[PDB]
């Protein structure tokens, strides 16, 4: 109909259609020397021409410990089969995907795998609290 | 936890526009908003940096909103000055935790909106050029970015279907140049830009310069 000037939106949801949570805990288990991954599939709700969506995070995320900042344990975050760096990662729609809805922006059905990492490979774990946050940033590109 | 609309905006002639913020949460949220300016955009030399709220080209009112559960708010964006040429910004929307009503590593999703501060008279002018290594170079001489969809490296002067349609889909911002990654001996080139509603389509061709 009558514009309706602007045409670009982004909303990231679980593929359930449900929301992501504020906080997330990985179950702490040895599992023959491994750490389980908080997989979650995703939706990305966007109008057509969505596809040029970029994803970079605010800072390299940390298990954060005030009293002891001594040792930090790495965190690796995968989206669309790609790691997520503080460096902007150009994405295409990554929905797989393409459908049309003049009433709706059609989803982008795949998984974010936050897979926390160790400083050296094949590593025996330290003991502590490890608190923290992960900022995640969605935008468009120039 | 929230969503914003829209996530890209153009600002012309000193007029404000609104970004709306919608809560998906049952708990009251606190939202702060901040602007970064984008330098050398469209290039490999593109980086972001924090600017102040009234002297950096963008006026953002407000920059802090209490967002009740399921509520919605409007944030006003307007240009401080009307630039001589196109500047581009990013406006970030972030849940701040005074409180928002192993361990916990809370996930803070952030949305940033791409904002185009536009000049009074949008003028598009493109230059042709040859690199060291004689790749073909496009330069933006206009006061506005040039959205390039497809480039036609025609063998002849005219657009036969033998010419090489190379898709670039790239924005070339003013005062900047762009590498076609083509050094070959094409005679003339044709460039295709983007349109949907209103802003007036044009087509343009520029002669190659020899190697
Ligand atoms: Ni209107
Ligand atoms: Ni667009």
């Amino acid at each position: 109909m009558v514009h309706h000037h602007h045409h670009h939106v982004i909303d990231l949801l679980q593929a359930d259609g449900n929301a992501l949570p504020s906080a997330v805990k990985l179950a702490y288990s040895p599992a023959s020397k491994t750490f389980e991954s908080y997989r979650v599939m995703t939706q990305v709700h966007t109008n057509a021409d969505a596809k040029k969506v970029i994803v970079k995070l605010a800072d390299t995320p940390q298990a954060t410990d005030v009293l002891n900042s001594t040792v930090q344990m790495p965190i690796s975050v995968s989206w669309g089969g790609q790691v997520l760096s503080t460096t902007a990662k150009e994405f295409e729609a990554a929905a797989l995907g393409y459908s049309a809805s003049g009433v709706n922006g059609v989803s982008s059905s795949q998984e974010l795998v936050i897979s926390a990492a160790p400083k050296t490979a094949g590593t025996a774990p330290t003991a502590g609290n490890y608190s923290g946050v992960v900022s995640l940033v969605m935008t468009l590109g120039s | 936890n929230f969503m914003i609309y829209p996530i890209s905006k153009d600002l012309k002639n000193g007029n404000s526009e609104l970004v709306r913020v919608y809560s998906k949460s049952k708990e009251i949220q606190y939202i702060k908003i901040y602007t970064k300016k984008i330098i050398n955009p469209g290039t490999t030399e593109e980086y972001e940096v924090d600017i102040p709220n009234w002297d950096g080209g963008l006026v953002v009112t407000p920059q802090k909103v209490i967002l009740p559960a399921g509520a919605s708010k409007s944030i006003r964006l307007t240009q401080f000055k009307i630039p001589k040429k196109e500047e581009v910004y990013r406006v970030y929307f972030e849940a701040v935790k005074p409180d928002s009503k192993t361990i916990e590593l809370s996930v803070n999703i952030i949305y940033a909106a791409l904002i185009r501060s536009l000049p009074s008279e949008q003028n598009i002018s493109l230059n042709i050029s040859r690199n060291a290594k004689k790749n073909i170079i496009i330069y933006n001489n206009g006061n506005v970015r040039a959205g390039v969809k497809d480039i036609y490296f025609c063998k002849s002067s005219n657009i036969d279907d033998n010419c090489v349609k190379k898709a670039y889909n790239k924005n070339i911002y003013p005062e900047k140049s762009f590498d076609t990654l083509v050094n070959n001996n094409f005679s003339y080139v044709f460039i295709k830009l983007n349109h949907e509603g209103i802003e007036k389509e044009q087509g343009l061709i520029q002669l190659k310069v020899p190697a």
